[PDB]
């Protein structure tokens, strides 16, 4: 019951501190309430609290939105498209956190345009993962295969519009998939000759 | 940036979370709980006696 | 002023405060002391910021 | 005693039955279907629980 007080008291305090945060930050309900729960558990059980694992990780900023965020990514590889999960090694232990999540091409093209080279997508084999990200919102930093503990990245709505650029042959290998025609429906063809 | 600053302040508030465990109201509540539990244990002790 | 109206002496000890007087304090006075102490240490958080 | 060996891993919460649990998994892979057994690397030794 002493531990329970060291939790109810903490929550009663934190509600007053948190109220202006929810008033000014309506879109971050889940993160703020999770931080509240983490602080309550720290007060009750005495478990250590990691500052790096609980911090808002800025991905990209906006200045005026004019011109819109125009992200041209010619090397459309998974780390440069979806982002990176770089880890810290402490005593031979691979660890990660939210502050160690790195932006990709998608994460800084939001509210704007992501320009890719279609032949680049074909060469790197990230066309399938990119299609999944565009359809299901499945964007997630690539995890290198000798780190067992990763992060469960929640699906993220995509507010960008992807404009692929490539030689017509570079799209002959892509129009076979019906999902390409489902997603990309505007064919901006450049006539090879002018009158 | 405002969110980052607020989160840093909240993380710094763990010290005051520890401090409120020695607040006069908190100490009073803990003493009252201890007295109640010791009263129950003393009732059991008197029954055994 | 609230404590004087209720008839208890507020004995500050730092960022921690309590009431000296005959017997336990009223529940309303205890809640007032709780809120004032929490607000004072929230002002301390504003100090840190 | 290692606590990490003896906690019940919650998998999902129950639903009222309407709406029923509707899980759409367009990315059909073994880790996302059957679940994942991630490990902790202690001094070059992989451990699980």
């Amino acid at each position: 019951a002493l531990r329970r007080l060291r939790r109810d008291w903490a929550l009663h305090y934190l509600n007053n501190r948190f109220e202006p945060l929810f008033q000014r930050f309506p879109q971050a309900r889940a993160y703020l309430e999770a931080l509240r729960a983490r602080l309550a558990r720290y007060a009750e059980t005495g478990e250590p609290l990691d500052p790096a694992q609980w911090r808002p990780n800025l991905l990209t900023s906006s200045s005026s939105g004019t011109p819109p965020p125009i992200v041209y990514e010619p090397y459309a590889t998974a780390p440069r498209l979806f982002g990176r999960l770089d880890y810290l090694v402490d005593r031979g232990v691979w660890s990660t956190n939210v502050s160690l999540i790195r932006p990709g091409a998608v994460h800084r093209a939001q509210g704007g345009y992501l320009i890719l080279d279609a032949l680049s997508l074909k060469r790197e084999g990230t066309w399938e993962a990119f299609k999944r990200a565009l359809r299901n919102g499945q964007v997630e930093p690539v995890t290198e295969p000798q780190a067992p503990a990763g992060l469960e990245v929640e699906p993220f709505p995509i507010q960008m519009q992807v404009i692929l650029v490539g030689t017509p042959e570079a799209f002959e290998g892509l129009e076979e998939d019906p999902a390409f025609s489902e997603l990309f429906r505007i064919r901006a063809e450049f006539s090879p000759t002018l009158p | 940036i405002h969110l980052a600053e607020a989160v840093e302040g909240l993380l710094l508030e763990v010290n005051r979370l520890d401090e409120l465990f020695r607040q006069g109201s908190f100490l009073r509540e803990k003493t009252q709980l201890e007295a109640r539990f010791k009263e129950a244990r003393e009732q059991q002790l008197e029954a055994l006696r | 002023r609230e404590a004087q109206e209720a008839g208890f002496a507020l004995s500050t000890n730092g960022e921690r405060l309590e009431l000296t007087g005959p017997g336990p304090v009223p529940a309303e006075l205890s809640a007032r002391l709780e809120e004032v102490t929490l607000g004072s240490l929230a002002a301390s958080a504003e100090l840190e910021v």
